[PDB]
């Protein structure tokens, strides 16, 4: 779960070989579906996402 | 905004627990309705709530069924015997010790 | 719009009574104005009687140490009052003919 | 509907289709001739001046509304207020003054009446217990008046809180088992009148106003009682469909026809319960139910 | 009777010069806190109405008039020295009341509401 | 507990940079930004492993049941 | 989740036209007219009568919730399909709601424009004895916001007064689930055995 | 007790050991807090369950919950019957006793029939509603009880009928028993030998009853957070301890009488007969108190004031630290209400602003009932000095109540802690309530404590019954705000808050309306509802569901875990502090107890194994120890 | 001293009996003795008007100052939200959401038209 | 049917109360049963089956 009520079950452990990579070379730890967000309306998770990235940089 | 994480203050506090008043004082205030309320049983004005409470339920009295065989009067009928007035005027909680 | 004050008497000149509304007290009988003494403190006790109405009075344990009431005496052609520290006596009226009481128990 | 098959529905209604010649103006006049009127609903104030001496007297004075207010809102003439206050109301008030006495032993003024007003009062003094005086506004209907006298043996009575309770009980004009009639908005062109309470025997005499061949209740035990068992079956499938269509849920009519044909299988209105199960053959279905 | 000690009886009182007139002596009743001393003052400057404010020893007051049951009592003659002042019950004539006030400050709306 | 051996997301060995990072902040008096960039951490997946670590083993080692008092 | 600089200016103008709306519906139900001021001592007498009666209060709530919901749907009709920054063949929040993938356009409009009236038990926000709906507001405050109208949105955040009213509507949807865990268990059981 | 975090470590505790709980047979239990009625304040309540009691009972009635100084409660209810009769209801030993008022009014002091008249009719002589109800109360006594002419003869009657259940001894006369019935039951917050004050309050409660049946007063809501307080965990533990020693003194007495119903040997001056009884008397009180803390069941031969006998205690849980610290801020309405069919007690209300959290309430069946306290909400444990306040109100415009006789809603009854002290006008009451607040926060007054709440209720048309109620007792919810002149801190309770204007931010202060401002708008949330990042961007059920899901994470219970033997613990291995965090995360010391772990999260639909709930963890991140626990 | 229908005593304040309800020309006080056998005191008139919630009616509701009834069709509740109608031709459609789930799912919108009035619901 | 001790919590429910309840015998062991050759488990999504 995150701190916004976006809980969910681990449906599959997915290997790094076929998990999407970036320009930087970062496979994400957690993929969350975008179809969670339109009805739950946790936009605190959309601003925690870009504020943790700025803070880790 | 600038809301730092205290990474040199944490490690200096995990290694050395303070020898004075605790850091994080708002965590003591979150149980003040519990710790302070048990404290009022044996502290505060009138000696605490327990000693102030044992004098609201004061006396418990009985008499005899036995007579004195006094002067054969209405005072003989007006005599029940002798009377307990068993009461409790102090209650004290002791800090926990061990007996052996 | 200004008024001067001639006298203020420490000694008990006047009293004031808080009896019930519509209280009359026919004019034949007088009262008794006592005073409590514990070496510094001042609490008035009232008492009076006739053939039916025995009726005492006493002050209040809160207001007399704090709220003092004063009785004044004015006339607009004088532009003057004089004052007296007059206590306010809370009073009740008992009757002599209603002081009966039954036995102390069921007696049976 | 499905469970308990009650004859006491909480909110039974009746839907009354109106004709073509009767307009919405004349339908609103018609709803005022069915909806019940309490005598409470035409009173502005009640002044009760209690006096003692002589016999404790009780002067009950009733401020009504304006005559062109309660004979517009309620369609009650001031010749109908007289026939309720004199005939019905005082017997109810004197029933409760006596019934309290059992528990008890355990502005402007007007006068100068004529012969019509005098001998009406004379009929009321002879027909009630403790009355002795009476008047009524036969000019404008704005006030009533009557002056009860009781014995001096009786103590203090809250006369207003008896008048407040009897005025809220005295009906002026109630068609029975019907409280209220309303003119709602016409959906699908259906000009209807909705009636809080079921009495088909009353609405049949309103045939100049109401299409009597198309009136329909929701109380199935009443439609069974008056229009047979096939009309009660129709009332079931339209009152289950109104439950589901209100929440925009669609079920097929094949499922609703099969439930109304199971409830009305004995010519009655059987619930789905223990008591409607008694008319059945298999004993293990009964043992395994409850 | 027989009330306990402390309760001393008072055989003699001072004099209150009222005659039950008829000009007439307006009998008053006024109310004071224990903050103020009446003997250490000499004047009660009061208006015709309640719009009053006196200042004794840097404690601001306001002298309310609440004239519109408390019974007066005068000394009988000398012996028991208390009788009800009455002509035939009786009432007072102008009843004032002094109450302590305090100037609350207005809110400083240029320093407490920061943008 | 102790600093993880490897970063979770990339896989750089990060376990050798916790006692280095604490001496960069204590003695060099750097900020956390430059002290992570001096240690060769430059992916934000790999920054937060040293940046955001609690190191609670120092609080667990205070409870030694083998040593007196 | 973002509007463009012109479409953000649109809703700033339309929500500026709601500062009078709470008084206009207040001045209607009291049967005053011609825009009496808000602190008028004769309006405050009439609003206090409305509060002490349960029927008259729902009439105030039904006139005002029909006027601020006019202002709500004027913003959404101006800003949601047209006043955005990224549009539908790249905007995922609009594409997920137009396709019926997840959510509706009510959800998209609360993220992007405004939440709106927070309606409670089929009425408006409940109000104290003192006329107040929160200790922040004035007693008998004729305002849309004082009655529980949120001109904030989930993209920019909601104010602490209107964060508190939105928590009220969030809980009445959860106490109904507290009383809805099995309503129709014995109805279906008793149907399935007669018709078995 | 007073022991350093260094020395808590040297004695096998956590360094910030929290306290506040009991250890009972290894299980680590605490006492739930309860929401109960506010003490010493009469509540004009309509209730449909008053006509349950039978004939002529109306739906009206005043109710006061009066507590003694030992925090023991005694509820009196003052009914109104439709016949004009007004009764008095109380309880004693689980039994419920209905009595007339003018037998209790006339046993308190020497009462005339104007003193009972003028107490209720100060003015409003010409209010014909109200002077007619009064002679169904003055004739209805003198007709029904025609042999009670003074105080020491109505005490004979009231001590005669109440002798058995009060369990008196045969030496006590009829008026000694009837004085016990007035000392032990009616209005016990005014003490014993406080009958002059018990008489003025019953007059106040009769007219407030009559002002409620006239429609002049709105019925006070018992479920609305201003007319209610918090029964603390330690005060409940002392109410039952007083009852357990009361059973002890009666079990001695029952054991002596079993020796005189046989006649073995009795000398009550003897030292060795006293010891012979107490060998057989169960004097182990302390295991009966442990039985309360073991099961929560309230066993009481008397019967306390409360309305249930089960579930007073809970297990303090260490599934993480957020679950543990939220037991101590949790308050409960009652277990009487979760059984109900009506869900209006569960409603979030504006009177809880700053005192209960709007977010932090459990999803499901206890929703609305098991809500948590706010951030800076404190509770009065001791009571402050109320001795100097009456001497100050007399210095202000108050007329003393002993010689005023001026009841009504047209005047402002000034009270402290349920003691009626005087009467003012409504114009003068607002000035007295404003200067008492100005004298309070500026600490130059010797006798005004800052936790004194000043509850002025201004007059209205058909609103709450007006007054100037002041409170200083125990168990009161309190919170801080900023008082706008002098900028200091003021302490405000929920009875005050309904009539006070308290701005949220300093940018919303408006001229001549706001007198207070919040310190921070975050003081109204919980602890755990205030750690949710950017919570004003989420939807409200998602902030409420986080408070459920945040308690149930596996994180760090503690660090002293090798000296504990709990039934089960959940411990996540490598926690991290958050990058994105609130400032209160550091003030509550949450770095000691890491709840989770930062993660690179890609909001993407890529695999097809994730819809609405389901998520995709990285395999290699897991193998490198991501979210591992034991 | 007479207060309405109540007359109290004059020196002890006790309540005198009802002078018409005593036996033949004899009253007295019972705390003290205040003998008045010939019943000096006059008619004791108490006028009592009922309180105006004792008779609720629609005509009294029209005697109010504030609006106590909305009209028949003069409150349409915001009839202009764009929604693609299922049945015939409408662009605009009223909506209403209600929450049903236990804080682990969102809400779902109802739909009632403004041109045909077709009650309707959409999953997403 | 039987009063007996009348202290509460009556033991030995008898051969009627073994048949009449929601559980009884006739709804917990006849109209519903427990089965062999069955399993239950948590379910998880898959688009490839």
């Amino acid at each position: 779960s995150s701190r916004h009520g976006q809980k969910g079950v681990c449906s599959r452990k997915w290997p790094t070989i076929d998990m999407p990579f970036s320009e930087t070379g970062i496979q994400p730890d957690i993929i969350i579906n975008p179809h969670a967000f339109p009805s739950r309306m946790t936009i605190g998770m959309f601003v925690e996402s870009l504020a943790g990235k700025a803070g880790a940089l | 905004r600038t809301a730092d994480f205290r990474t040199l203050e944490r490690e200096s506090r995990f290694i050395n627990p303070p020898k004075d008043k605790s850091a994080f004082p708002l965590l003591q205030e979150a149980v003040q309705p519990h710790i302070g309320s048990f404290n009022a049983l044996t502290e505060g004005p009138d000696g605490g709530l327990l000693n102030l409470g044992v004098k609201d339920i004061g006396e418990k009295v009985i008499f005899d069924g036995k007579p004195l065989n006094s002067e054969d009067e209405i005072s003989n009928s007006g005599y029940l015997g002798n009377k307990l007035s068993v009461s409790v005027e102090q209650v004290s909680i002791a800090k926990p010790m061990s007996n052996d | 719009s200004e008024i001067e004050i001639e006298s203020v008497q420490d000694q008990p000149s006047v009293a004031v009574g808080s009896f019930f509304k519509g209280f009359r007290a026919p004019s034949d009988t007088t009262f008794d104005l006592y005073k409590k003494k514990k070496s510094e403190k001042d609490e008035f006790v009232l008492h009076g009687e006739n053939e039916r109405l025995e009726y005492e009075g006493y002050t209040d344990s809160s207001s007399q140490a704090s709220n003092q009431y004063v009785v004044g005496l004015f006339n607009p052609e004088k532009k003057s009052i004089q004052l007296y520290k007059a206590p306010v006596l809370v009073s009740k009226v008992v009757s002599k003919s209603s002081k009966n009481l039954r036995g102390p128990k069921i007696k049976s | 509907i499905v469970m308990t098959a009650s004859a006491a529905i909480k909110t039974p209604q009746m839907t009354l289709p109106i004709w073509n010649d009767v307009s919405d103006e004349q339908a609103d006049t018609f709803c005022k001739s069915i909806s019940k009127v309490l005598l409470s609903e035409v009173i502005d104030k009640v002044i009760v001046t209690e006096t003692t001496g002589t016999a404790r007297s009780y002067v009950i004075h009733m401020r009504f509304f304006d005559n062109n207010e309660y004979s517009e809102e309620y369609d009650v003439s001031k010749e109908e207020l007289q026939n309720v206050i004199s005939n019905q109301f005082i017997h109810l008030l004197e029933a409760a003054i006596v019934k309290e006495i059992k528990k008890q032993k355990r502005v402007e003024a007007n006068n100068n009446m004529n012969k019509v007003q005098r001998d009406r009062q004379s009929a009321i003094i002879s027909h009630h217990r403790f009355i002795t005086k009476y008047n009524f506004d036969d000019e404008s209907g704005k006030w009533c008046e009557f002056k009860l006298e009781l014995a001096a043996d009786t103590e203090k009575l809250l006369m207003v809180n008896i008048v407040e309770e009897i005025c809220r009980k005295s009906i002026i004009r109630q068609i029975p088992h019907i409280d209220r009639c309303v003119h709602p908005e016409p959906e699908n062109g259906k000009r209807v009148l909705v009636t809080e309470g079921v009495n088909f025997q009353a609405m049949w005499d309103q045939e100049a106003f109401i299409d009597v061949d198309g009136i329909t209740s929701n109380d199935v035990a009443a439609v069974l009682k008056t229009y047979g068992v096939e009309a009660a079956r129709n009332t079931i499938v339209n009152e289950i469909n109104n439950v589901f269509s209100r929440y925009a849920i669609s079920v097929s009519f094949r499922h609703l026809d099969l439930i109304a044909d199971m409830m009305t299988r004995q010519g009655t209105y059987l619930a789905f319960n223990r008591q409607g199960m008694e008319t059945s053959t298999s004993s293990f279905m009964k043992m395994s139910y409850e | 009777f027989s009330i306990p000690d402390g309760f001393k009886k008072c055989k003699h009182l001072k004099n209150f010069p009222l005659n039950g007139d008829n000009k007439q002596q307006q009998v008053w009743l006024i109310k004071f806190p224990s903050n103020v001393d009446i003997s250490k003052l000499k004047s009660l400057p009061v208006d015709f109405e309640s719009s009053t404010t006196m200042t004794i020893d840097k404690h601001d007051y306001k002298i309310m008039d609440d004239t519109d049951n408390m019974t007066l009592l005068v000394p009988s003659e000398s012996k028991e020295s208390l009788k009800i002042a009455s002509t035939a019950p009786l009432q007072f004539d102008k009843v004032f009341s002094v109450s302590e006030t305090a100037k609350i400050p207005a809110i400083d709306y240029s320093k407490v509401r920061v943008p | 507990m102790i600093v993880p051996v490897r970063c979770f997301s990339c896989g750089k060995v990060v376990g050798d940079k916790w006692e280095s990072y604490l001496n960069l902040l204590q003695e060099d008096e750097l900020d956390e930004g430059t002290a992570l960039s001096r240690l060769g951490l430059k992916r934000y997946c790999c920054r937060r492993m040293i940046l955001t670590h609690v190191d609670l083993i120092e609080k667990f080692l205070r409870y030694n049941p083998l040593e007196k008092r | 989740l973002r509007l463009t600089a012109e479409g953000n200016k649109w809703r700033t103008d339309i929500l500026k036209t709601s500062v009078d709306t709470g008084r206009e519906a207040a001045a209607e139900v009291t049967n005053l007219d011609k825009d009496t001021p808000a602190d008028d001592p004769e309006l405050l007498k009439r609003l206090q009568e409305i509060l002490r009666d349960n029927n008259k209060s729902g009439i105030l709530d039904a006139v005002t919730s029909s006027k601020v919901n006019a202002i709500t749907s004027q913003v959404v009709s101006k800003c949601v399909p047209d006043g955005t920054m990224k549009k539908f063949p790249c905007n995922s929040m609009q594409a997920m709601a137009l396709s019926g993938a997840k959510g509706s356009n009510v959800n998209v409009s609360q993220i992007m424009c405004l939440l709106g009236q927070q309606a409670l038990e089929g009425r408006r926000v409940p109000v104290m004895v003192s006329g107040k709906t929160l200790p922040s507001f004035k007693p008998y405050e004729t305002d849309a916001m004082a009655g529980g109208y949120v001109k904030g949105r989930f993209y920019s955040g909601i104010k602490p007064q209107e964060y508190y009213f939105h928590c009220m509507a969030g809980r009445e949807g959860l106490i109904d689930t507290a009383v809805k865990t099995s309503r129709s268990g014995y109805l279906q059981r008793c149907l399935t055995k007669q018709l078995e | 007790n007073k022991m350093s975090p260094y020395e808590l470590v040297q004695h096998k505790e956590e360094s910030d050991e929290i306290g506040g709980y009991f250890i009972v047979n290894g299980i680590e239990k605490l006492i739930r807090m309860l929401i109960v009625q506010r003490r010493n304040h009469p509540m004009a309540i309509i209730r449909p369950s008053f006509a349950n009691r039978g004939a002529s009972y109306s739906h009206y009635g005043i109710q006061i919950r009066s507590v003694r100084p030992d925090q023991t409660s005694q509820t009196n209810v003052l009914h109104y019957l439709n016949d004009g009769q007004v009764t008095f209801r109380f309880s004693w030993r689980k039994n419920e006793y209905l009595v007339p008022v003018v037998m209790i009014l006339k046993a308190l002091c020497h009462t005339s029939d104007r003193e009972i008249f003028d107490g209720i009719i100060g003015n409003d002589v010409k209010d014909s509603f109200l002077t007619d109800r009064l002679e169904l109360l003055l004739r209805g006594f003198k007709k029904r009880y025609p042999h009670l002419q003074n105080r020491t003869q109505v005490l004979q009657y009231l001590g005669d009928k109440f002798r058995v259940v009060f369990q008196a001894s045969p030496d006590q006369s009829d008026l000694e028993v009837g004085q016990e019935v007035l000392d032990r039951i009616v209005l016990v917050h005014l003490g014993k030998d406080g009958s002059q004050d018990k008489f003025r309050m019953l007059l106040f409660m009769i007219r407030k009853l009559y002002s409620l049946v006239a429609g002049e007063c709105s019925p006070d809501n018992p479920d609305a957070t201003q007319h209610q307080e918090v029964l603390l965990g330690g005060f409940l533990y002392g109410m039952i301890l007083k009852e357990k020693i009361d059973e002890y003194l009666q079990n001695i007495i029952a054991q002596v009488r079993m020796d005189i119903n046989r006649g073995m040997a009795i000398n009550f001056k003897d030292k060795r007969y006293m010891s012979r009884v107490l060998m057989r008397v169960n004097e182990n009180i302390g295991s009966k108190m442990q039985y309360f803390l073991s099961t929560g069941n309230l066993v009481s031969q008397s019967g306390l004031d409360l309305q249930q006998v089960s579930g007073y205690t809970v297990v303090a849980e260490k599934i993480n630290f957020y679950r543990f610290i939220s037991h101590f801020r949790m308050v409960h309405r009652g277990s009487f209400f979760a059984q109900l069919k009506t869900t209006t007690v569960r409603k979030l209300l504006p009177e809880s602003w700053g005192f209960l959290c709007p977010v932090h309430t459990p999803d499901g069946s206890p929703c609305g009932l098991l809500n948590h306290f706010a951030h800076k909400c404190r509770i009065s444990t001791q009571q402050s000095d109320v001795s100097r306040i009456p001497s100050i109100l007399y210095s202000l415009g108050v007329a003393p109540a002993s010689h005023t006789f001026a009841a009504g809603p047209s005047l402002c009854c000034v009270q402290i802690d349920g003691k009626i002290i005087g009467w003012v006008s409504h114009e003068q009451g607002k000035i007295i309530a404003d200067t008492l607040r100005y004298w309070k926060v500026e600490g130059k007054t010797p006798g005004l404590p800052i936790d004194l709440e000043i509850g002025y209720v201004p007059p209205s048309t058909r609103g709450q019954y007006p007054g100037l109620y002041l409170f200083g007792g125990h168990s009161r919810m309190l919170r801080p705000v900023r008082y706008l002149p002098l900028d200091k801190e003021d302490i405000v309770g929920p009875f005050e808050q309904v009539y006070m204007n308290i701005a949220v931010t300093p940018q919303e202060i408006q001229n001549n309306v706001h007198t207070h401002v919040e310190f921070t708008p975050t003081n109204i949330l919980s602890i755990l509802a205030n750690l949710t990042p950017f919570s004003d961007f989420n939807q409200s059920p998602r902030n409420m569901y986080q408070c459920q899901m945040g308690k149930q994470t596996m994180g760090t219970p503690g660090v002293a875990l090798c000296h504990r033997s709990d039934n089960k613990l959940y411990r996540l291995q490598t926690g991290q502090t958050p990058i994105v965090k609130a400032n209160l995360y550091d003030d509550y010391g949450m770095d000691n107890f890491p709840n989770g772990f930062n993660a690179v999260v890609a909001v993407i639909s890529y695999t097809g194994y994730d819809m609405d709930d389901a998520m995709i963890i990285n395999k290699s991140a897991d193998e490198r120890g991501f979210g591992y626990g034991t | 001293s007479v207060v309405g229908s109540l007359i109290f005593c004059l020196d002890c304040g006790d309540l005198l009996e009802n002078p018409n309800a005593v036996l033949g020309s004899n009253v007295e006080c019972s705390q003290c003795k205040a003998i008045y056998p010939k019943s000096q005191f006059s008619n004791l008139k108490v006028v009592t008007t009922t309180a105006d919630d004792a008779f609720p009616s629609s005509l009294r509701a029209k005697k109010s100052v504030v609006k106590t009834s909305l009209k028949k069709n003069e409150l349409k509740d915001g009839a202009t939200i764009k929604e693609k109608c299922p049945q015939c031709g409408n662009e605009e459609m009223n909506y209403h959401t209600l929450q049903l789930r236990s804080a682990d799912e969102g809400a779902t919108v109802f739909y009632t038209c403004t041109s045909c009035g077709y009650k309707f619901r959409t999953n997403n | 049917k039987a009063q007996g001790r009348t202290s509460g919590k009556v033991p030995i429910p008898g051969v009627k109360q073994a048949l009449e309840k929601k559980e009884g015998l006739f709804r917990k062991h006849m109209m519903g049963k427990r089965v062999n050759y069955a399993a239950r488990s948590v379910i998880s999504p898959d688009p490839n089956i």
